[PDB]
């Protein structure tokens, strides 16, 4: 994808990569996402009517308490100057996808009816680094009851590639008995 | 938008706590469709030339808040994305000097005739202002085209904009070319701009100028059809600024634009690629201002400036004679007159195919000399008679001698008007031809005899009685001494041409 | 201590100027860019605020050439709209769009200046007096008589005679006018403005000595000018006209050639302002831009402007929106024809498509009105017969339809007239034709007492007596 | 926000209050004889209009049950109309022609004929020259037609929002008298100019355009305007509103977009042609098309 | 020597994304490394028509785009469509690509 939100996030990652603050910058970017969730905080930055000069002063105070990285504080200042603060949320989310690309890591999603153990997670991570080529592999879990018993993982560059065996047995048997 | 490319952005993050001026150089964001967007150049002026790594020049015109739109003069087919640009400091100029005579030249005033570099000391602006309301005077000198049908009946003065308008292959380039060939004796510098034409067609014209010595006072500004749309949009402004170097240096100048029609379609090509909202026939709104920046630069200047002139002869092609079309109707509202070359006459062998009744000139009698005002006044009233007499000629079919004389007179008045291509006639020869044909000294000849008689008649007067040329070149008036001395040679030529 | 802007963008003649947040210029206020060139420092780039953009930024339109402007020049807000010198100091002078003298004379007395954006006169302050106005022209005085104190349009394409006919209405009228005439040149030949400036001086109107007794002010923004300049030329000439109406309380003539070029320039910069165009690529604000000029022209109970405008008609198309939006403002429209100018009938006025509010019997009289009807009933019937005589010819027409063809073929040539201004084209002298001569000249063709004369006797003669004297020589000479 | 005035003094960043109401008009009996704005404020300079109630400028039309059949004549004095193309009370009859063909003079002679007919007349003049509107008011007031006539005038110097609302200012005045058991006649002098003012508003609001860059809802512009003209039933007091729209055409081109719309809305059309007009037939009713 | 990736396939029109420095100029031939219906390699030749900015060109295919996937590798040839010329072309029917479509062997 190449949209304005994606374009900005990619720049932010590239500067971190140059300066070797990829771990350090990523923590700050995660820290920002908590900040901009709040409807009141996001609204103040986003709306055109509030004066830009006031926005910087408030932003500086926010940066100090936060203790953000020197570029990360710039990056928000750049967004504010160039009017694209209305799409901060898209930009922040976009950065995570870019950050995985730079490391060479991959992300996976595995879902189950009941919570499961760590060795299963490590072996799914093994299989996903096999079929994907993660330099390293990463994993996430979301407990959903409306399946039968299985696990579904979800991976790829987007949340695209899906394999599972819980209810796909049953829906598959409906669609195979119509044959 | 264009600036948010992630390299430009990435650079910005690194330098945020910093003062900077990137005013000197810039980075190409994209090249496409005749324009380039360039990040940087924070102190270019609007209309400034910018230089690329490949050598392509562009005029900085769209100075937006983060980028600059640069109109590429040439193909941008080599301009690599990310390459560096250079602010020249100069603002849309061509070098111009006396060394352009004899040279075939580009729209960027670069030589394309393979004859080496051209030395120049001064410059002139491509978008330079027209003369004002007080910097002008009335058009009073004649500019002689050598075509009898213009110089007697639609006469072009020095400083006049006169339109050469007709369909394709009706002799439009010929009327422009024969006008340039006639400026040999006069101190008139011709400039020929060929916009979007066949390179074979321009090479024939340049060779015809070399063959006839017209390329010692002529610049040829040549774009072809293979050339990009910006250079065809540019080249009339180049050729006008070559013609303004001599105008404001007290010289007289003659500029020809071949297809103002093809400049209008190259600027239409540019602005539809620029995604600009068009109007009638998809031409944009700046189409009138396109050709009126150009043709208001043609002016007879006042004596407070040295009395330079610039006769502009633009050429507009019509589609099946559609004078109501948008591009012919814009130029007719700018131009002082028009010379309609019609295709019914060209197909009938009536070359030059000048439709006399529809062709007008704003300075009619002010342009012509006193020999032409006296003699060609009877020519304009006979064709007013003969236009009505060709009507109901076959209806009546019983032609009496109050009509059958005045028709067979009127057929040989057309035989006066036929000239061969690339052979103009001098003013003494025009006033000698129109005098004999109006009086009826040709009436006993056949229609295949008038063309051969007058060639023997002008060659008689050059050789044997040159006092007729002495009167018209000095007095510039058809004198009773000149009229009698001509009638003596009409008698001798009738004695020779019979036996 | 005026607020100071910086240029943010330069797109053609349209500049976006960044202002401080506390102070913004109002719409239609003039901005002065500092400007710079090779030799000197010209502050001669005047702008005019069109749109407030947001982020403390306006959008302005330049009145000069923007070549040589850099992003980041200082811009001075004048705090008022574009002011123009008005009064007796403007008499005998040629002006820019900006109210600046072009004629290479002394500077104008700018004690009395006036803005070019004013509201129209109120509904209460109008006058309703319907006086007729005589021009000396046979098509104009008979079939579309002009409104003394009202808007008048000359319609036609390129090369049909709008400029020659408007120079006849200066020649016949403006010297006989008891007040000041104002010419506004909007998008025309600079040669044509040079000739008018000489025609005024040769006619004694602009006298070289004692120039303050001249009774003509000329305002020129011509073809060479940038499109922001050519929008505001008609408003500069109109502001100077409505000074003499309001303050000096004089009758004013306002010739504007061409008001189509006022529209066409407002269409070009509207593309640069980023607006969504209307039909045929025209600006969406067309009827409001056009009506802002024409509703300031109307006559008040103090003075009276009479405006004669040339309206260019693109591609001979009267259905084009810029000719069509003009028709609603005019008291008399004189549509010129190309098919009549191709014949050589001049002035090439279409006698049926040319209209007037004035041709009503309570205004023109009952003798004038019943003959203007009978000319138009004759030329309408001959208009309908030109599909029958186009193919079969005259030979198949009935006895009555041939008589209507015969009289209407004589009416069309007696509608033509030699002009004083056209004596350098043809050489024949012009003829002023009074309305008492015009009504009796068409009484004779419609009563049929001149049916024996040839049709070419009626071509390009002033009176009907000259049509009689020309009829002798065509019948005498053998 | 589309402005009901020129926005010259309006400052970027300034405050703006919401009034709470949608588009009302002061309304009374005192509008008879007054030349008013699109805001119903008197522009003839004769004093303030005493008005107690209010109506909505965009009020809904009467329904199918609120009406009855058009059965009463509205005489125009033109024998070509009252014999072959008759207009009744409650009818919308379009008057369509070219420029300078007799559109206003048909419609003015209708109002002048209502001298003792006991109807209220409203003359709406959208986008029309102010010396032309002042001449219509002078012709009305000389005959004593101004004793029963309202004139609503928006000249072309006005902004496009007020020209757009001038027929709705006039029709809300007519519905004041239609609902108080009176019979009303309304003339809109130039509906075509209402649509061009509405084309300007919608193209500066950046709405996507359609044919001749008119918006898609330029049909619903005139339909909710003209369907207000109706004859009410005997339960609603049996008052009427006769609309007479005026639409100009371009040398008789009814293939054009706005005349094609309004012909389909009204209850009939009166074609005035310029060929019948120049050839002496006045009023130039082109009957076989009407 | 440049590898691009298909960014989008809209009809016969492709957008190909390149690395930031190495970049085709306009009219150069792009060879899209595609796969066929059955599963064999078959390549699609294109031509750069627009440089869209952000290291991305817009190409118009010389063959069918039916079965092209966003993200396949594209070879920048560095030159426009080169076509065999000589006396080896006489008597032969050619494609746009200079490929013989008359089933008489390759052009030697
Ligand atoms: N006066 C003349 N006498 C004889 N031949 C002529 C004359 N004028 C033109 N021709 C011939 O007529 C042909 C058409 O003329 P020319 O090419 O000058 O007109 P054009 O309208 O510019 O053509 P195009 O529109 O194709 O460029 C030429 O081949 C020329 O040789
Ligand atoms: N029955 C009639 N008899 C004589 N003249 C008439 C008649 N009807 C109209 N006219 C004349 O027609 C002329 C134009 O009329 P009017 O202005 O009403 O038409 P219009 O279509 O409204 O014109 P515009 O389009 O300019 O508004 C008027 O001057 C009037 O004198
Ligand atoms: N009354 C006239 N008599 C003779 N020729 C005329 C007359 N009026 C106009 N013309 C011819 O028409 C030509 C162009 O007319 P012009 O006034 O320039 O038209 P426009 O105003 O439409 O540009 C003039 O140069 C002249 O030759
Ligand atoms: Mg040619
Ligand atoms: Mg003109
Ligand atoms: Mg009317």
């Amino acid at each position: 994808v190449d949209s304005t939100a994606s374009r900005y996030a990619s720049a932010l990652a590239d500067v971190a990569d140059v300066t070797g603050t990829l771990e350090a910058t990523n923590s700050d970017v995660e820290k920002l996402i908590r900040i901009f969730s709040e409807e009141p905080v996001y609204y103040f930055f986003a709306n055109p009517v509030i004066s830009i000069d006031n926005k910087r002063s408030v932003l500086d105070e926010i940066i100090t308490t936060s203790g953000l990285q020197p570029h990360t504080a710039n990056f928000i200042n750049i967004l504010i100057d160039s009017e694209r603060i209305n799409l901060v949320k898209e930009i922040l989310n976009e950065f995570e996808d870019v950050f995985n690309k730079i490391t060479g890591t991959e992300v996976a999603v595995v879902t189950s009816v009941v919570k499961l153990e760590n060795d299963h997670l490590a072996q799914i991570a093994k299989g996903v680094q096999k079929i994907t080529g993660a330099k390293n592999v990463r994993i996430k879990t979301v407990i959903d009851p409306s399946l039968v018993a299985g696990f579904t993982i979800r991976y790829g560059n987007e949340g695209s590639k899906l394999v599972d065996m819980s209810v796909k047995k049953q829906l598959e048997e409906i669609a195979a008995q119509l044959e | 938008r264009a600036d948010e490319i992630s390299k430009i952005i990435r650079e910005r993050i690194e330098g945020y706590n910093r003062e900077v001026k990137v005013v000197n150089t810039g980075t190409v964001l994209q090249v496409g469709d005749g324009i380039a967007r360039i990040h940087g150049l924070d102190e270019v002026m609007a209309g400034e030339l910018v230089e690329f790594e490949e050598g392509t020049i562009g005029i900085a015109l769209n100075l937006e808040s983060n980028n600059v739109g640069v109109v590429l003069m040439g193909d941008g087919l080599m301009i690599q994305e990310g390459s560096s640009v250079k602010a020249t400091g100069r603002i849309a100029q061509i070098p111009v000097s006396e060394a352009y005579l004899g040279r075939v030249i580009n729209a960027l005033a670069k030589p394309i005739d393979g004859r080496g570099e051209i030395t120049a000391s001064e410059s002139r602006l491509i978008e330079s202002p027209a003369p004002g309301i007080m910097s002008r005077r009335s058009v009073y000198e004649p500019l002689q085209t050598g075509l009898i049908a213009i110089d007697a009946m639609i006469p072009v003065g020095r400083g006049q904009r006169e339109l050469i308008i007709g369909d394709r292959q009706t002799g439009k380039t010929a009327v422009a070319t024969d006008t340039i060939l006639n400026q040999q004796g006069q101190n008139v510098i011709c400039v020929y701009v060929a916009i979007g034409q066949k390179a074979s067609s321009v090479a024939q014209v340049v060779t015809n100028f070399q063959e006839r010595g017209a390329m010692e006072y002529t610049i040829v500004v040549a774009e072809t059809a293979d050339s990009p749309a910006t250079l065809q949009y540019l080249a009339p402004y180049t050729g006008a600024a070559l013609a303004e170097y001599f105008m404001y240096r007290e010289r007289h100048t003659l500029i020809i634009y071949d297809d103002l029609s093809k400049q209008a379609q190259a600027y239409r090509q540019m602005s539809l690629l620029l995604r600009r909202p068009p109007g009638r026939e998809a031409y944009p709104g700046d189409v009138f201002y396109l050709h009126s920046r150009l043709l208001e630069r043609a002016a007879k200047l006042s004596s407070l400036l040295g009395e330079g002139s610039m006769t502009a002869l633009p050429i507009v092609e019509t589609q099946a004679g559609d004078v109501s079309a948008y591009i012919p109707t814009n130029v007719i509202s700018i131009t002082d007159g028009q010379i309609f070359l019609s295709a019914d006459l060209f197909n009938a062998g009536i070359r030059p195919a000048i439709n006399v009744g529809i062709s007008v000139s704003r300075v009619g009698s002010a342009a012509q000399i006193k020999a032409m005002k006296k003699v060609a006044g009877k020519l304009k009233l006979e064709l007013a008679q003969f236009a009505e007499l060709e009507a109901f000629a076959q209806f009546a079919s019983d032609l009496d001698k109050a009509t059958q004389n005045q028709l067979a007179r009127g057929q040989r008045l057309r035989e006066l008007l036929k000239q061969p291509q690339s052979a103009p006639l001098t003013v003494e020869e025009q006033v000698m031809t129109i005098y004999t044909g109006t009086n009826g000294y040709l009436d006993s000849l056949e229609l295949d005899q008038v063309r051969k008689y007058l060639v023997e008649l002008r060659t008689y007067v050059k050789t044997n009685k040159p006092e007729f040329q002495e009167i018209i070149s000095s007095t510039k008036t058809f004198t009773e001494e000149a009229e009698a001395l001509l009638k003596e040679a009409i008698q001798e030529q009738m004695e020779r041409f019979l036996l | 201590k005026k607020n100071l802007g910086r240029i943010a963008q330069i797109i053609g003649p349209v500049l976006d100027v960044a202002f401080p947040p506390g102070k913004m210029p109002n719409i239609y206020n003039a901005l002065i860019v500092k400007g710079r060139d090779t030799a000197g420092q010209p502050m001669n780039v005047t702008c005019e605020v069109q749109q407030l953009l947001g982020n403390n930024r306006v959008r302005a339109v330049a009145m000069s050439a923007t070549d040589g402007l850099t992003r980041g020049m200082e811009v001075i807000d004048t705090g008022a709209p574009l002011s123009v010198p008005v009064g007796g100091a403007t008499l005998g002078r040629i002006f820019n769009v900006l109210g600046e003298p072009v004629d290479n004379l002394g500077p104008v007395d700018t004690r009395t200046t006036s803005p070019i954006h004013r509201s129209a006169p109120a509904f209460t302050q109008l006058d309703t007096k319907l006086s007729i106005f005589e021009t000396g022209i046979k098509v104009v005085d008979l079939l579309a008589p002009y409104r003394r104190g009202g808007k008048i349009g000359l319609f036609g394409g390129a090369g049909v005679g709008k400029t020659v006919l408007i120079m006849e209405l200066i020649n016949n009228i403006a010297k006989a006018h008891g007040g000041v005439s104002v010419f506004g040149g909007v998008g025309e030949r600079t040669r044509e403005g040079n000739d008018l400036y000489m025609e005024m001086k040769e006619s004694g109107v602009i006298n070289e000595q004692n120039i303050a007794e001249s009774k003509v002010a000329l305002v020129y923004g011509q073809m060479n000018e940038p499109p922001g300049a050519r929008m505001r030329v008609g408003l500069t000439a109109l502001t100077m006209a409505e000074y003499f109406r309001d303050v000096n309380e004089q009758d004013v003539l306002l010739f504007i050639d061409n008001i189509f070029r006022f529209v066409q320039a407002g269409s070009e910069v509207s593309a640069l302002l980023g607006r969504m165009p209307s039909a045929v690529g025209y600006q969406p604000t067309l009827s409001t831009e056009m009506g802002s000029l024409q509703e300031r022209i109307t006559s008040t109970k103090e003075g009276s402007i009479t405006s004669i405008q040339a309206v260019y008609v693109p591609a001979d198309d009267l259905t084009d929106p810029a000719p069509a939006t003009t028709f609603a403002h005019l008291d008399a429209t004189t549509v010129l024809s190309r098919g009549l100018a191709a014949k050589g009938i001049y002035p090439a006025v279409d006698p049926l498509d040319s209209t007037s509010t004035m041709l009503q019997p309570r205004i023109v009289g009952e003798e004038h009105y019943e003959i203007a009807q009978r000319v138009k009933e004759t030329l309408q019937r001959y208009k309908e017969l030109q599909d029958i005589i186009a193919i079969l010819g005259l030979d198949e027409l009935s006895e009555e339809d041939r008589l209507t063809v015969a009289r209407a073929r004589k009416i069309e040539r007696f509608l033509s007239q030699p002009f004083f201004v056209a004596e350098v084209f043809t050489g024949s002298p012009g003829k002023y034709v009074g309305l008492a001569e015009t009504i009796r000249g068409f009484q004779l063709i419609l009563s049929g007492e001149l049916d024996s004369l040839p049709e070419q006797a009626f071509y390009l003669v002033g009176n009907i007596d000259e049509a009689t004297a020309k009829a002798m020589n065509l019948e005498m000479e053998s």
